[PDB]
């Protein structure tokens, strides 16, 4: 699958 | 809500207490009620609320594709039928998962977006809101799957705007929004060809603002690119 | 309860796929409606039982720790006191820990035990009896800390005579057995010496008797021992 | 702490 963000985003 | 005869600082405390203690269920419900306070949230408080329902989510989407898999080698050719267990079982946590989603949604339309005062809040809250259309869309079917995914869209498409004309390319928020808008390009919207175009974009004009970076920031900025650059080798 | 209307078979099939999915949780659920069924539960059914309950349990007794250390610095010399709210959450997952082994003991009073006609399946419920005894043991303080303790020590006790009457010393039930009734000694009851002269007894009649077994009951036997060796290790 | 028992038991 493909890479999606981490949940926390400074 | 249950956490309505909660304070706001408990509920924040709480909801640290419980990732420590992996309690994510837990997390999302106290966020979810410090959200509906009704005052804003900083940025680590942003982070509690997605970090909790990400989780949430996140193991409803596991199960969902173990489940989904099962369910689609049993209707394989010559593969025996062993009732409607598995298609009963996928339905519950899809429909759990949805449920999960709907919140979301509804605490970013009642009143996060509209109240975001911010570039980076209003981005945030509205790559949420795609993120979770997006969620939606991965077990949508009939006839509404083309308008959850167009929400999605738009959601993204909104954020991006914002995020190009407010933000430094570098910018976190700005990088993992590019990334998931990337992610519904390739995986959601049948458009690859959209999806390359935008990380090979993005990952090579925040390389030419990394040097604007503090050693912090830069830390934070170059891990979603690694992500970007992932996602490039996988999908060219 | 909420699985009355569901088939047993539909609820043993769904308990698996639960836990394909590590869905613990529905896993739990699914297999208390089966025990609800009436009927006797196979070897495999009696696993299912508890690996989803012990799923269950353990990540609340993982919370519980976590949240009690916590806790017990806060309230250190010179550590300040941050207000109610990492009590209340503790006794809130306590509280929800504490539920769960109710619930399972319930389901071995309301009567697997006394149903249960194999010493395979008697040893299996009554092992279980103690270990959750054991868990409310866990976090408990006052006035009914005792009788819980003496709660699991005879529910082990009376699961270890019949284990040695009717079983030999590398069936895994009685290896498992004695393994957490010497978790008992140690941890809940402070008899270090029972824990360990229990560990090393067990192990070496188990060792003595590997030869009468297949490669698959070998295996099996095999890997309980080595969890008696690191504790031995660990108490030595 | 103590290792006890894995939850499946042949
Ligand atoms: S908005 C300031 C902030 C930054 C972070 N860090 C991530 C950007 C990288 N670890 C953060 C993490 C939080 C958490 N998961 N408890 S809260 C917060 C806030
Ligand atoms: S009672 C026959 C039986 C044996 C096992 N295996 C454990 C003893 C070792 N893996 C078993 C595992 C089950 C599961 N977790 N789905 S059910 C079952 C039954
Ligand atoms: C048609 C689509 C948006 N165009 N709507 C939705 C469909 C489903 C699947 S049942 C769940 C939710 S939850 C939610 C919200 N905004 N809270 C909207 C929807
Ligand atoms: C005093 C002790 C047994 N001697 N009883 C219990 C105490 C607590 C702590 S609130 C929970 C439960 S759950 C349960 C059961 N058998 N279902 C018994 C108990």
């Amino acid at each position: 699958r493909s890479h999606s963000s981490p949940a926390s985003l400074q | 809500g249950a956490m309505g005869s909660m304070e706001r600082a408990s509920l924040i405390q709480k909801a640290k207490l419980a990732e420590q203690a992996e309690r994510y269920e837990d997390m999302a419900a106290f966020m979810k009620g410090a959200v509906e306070k009704g005052e804003e949230l900083s940025c680590e408080e942003r982070n509690l609320l997605s970090v909790a329902y990400k989780n949430v989510v996140g193991g409803q989407r596991a199960a969902w594709r173990v489940l989904s898999s099962i369910e689609q080698k049993s209707n394989e050719e010559g593969s025996e039928e062993k009732g409607p267990e598995v298609r009963e079982y996928r339905e519950k946590v899809e429909t759990e998962l949805q449920g999960v989603c709907d919140t979301v949604l509804g605490l970013l339309d009642s009143h996060l977006i509209k109240e975001a005062g911010d570039a980076e809040s209003r981005v945030f809250y509205l790559k949420m809101k795609g993120d979770y259309y997006r969620y939606l869309a991965e077990v949508a079917t009939g006839d509404d799957k083309k308008r959850i995914i167009d929400s999605a869209r738009s959601a993204y498409q909104e954020a991006m705007d914002i995020s190009k004309k407010e933000m430094p390319p570098t910018n976190p928020i700005r990088l993992g929004l590019a990334l998931n808008f990337s992610v519904f390009h390739y995986e959601i919207a049948n458009s690859p060809e959209e999806a390359i175009s935008l990380a090979k974009t993005t990952f090579d004009e925040a390389m030419a603002d990394l040097h604007t970076l503090s050693e912090d920031s830069y830390k934070d900025s170059t891990l979603i690119m690694q992500l970007l650059r992932d996602n490039l080798t996988l999908w060219t």
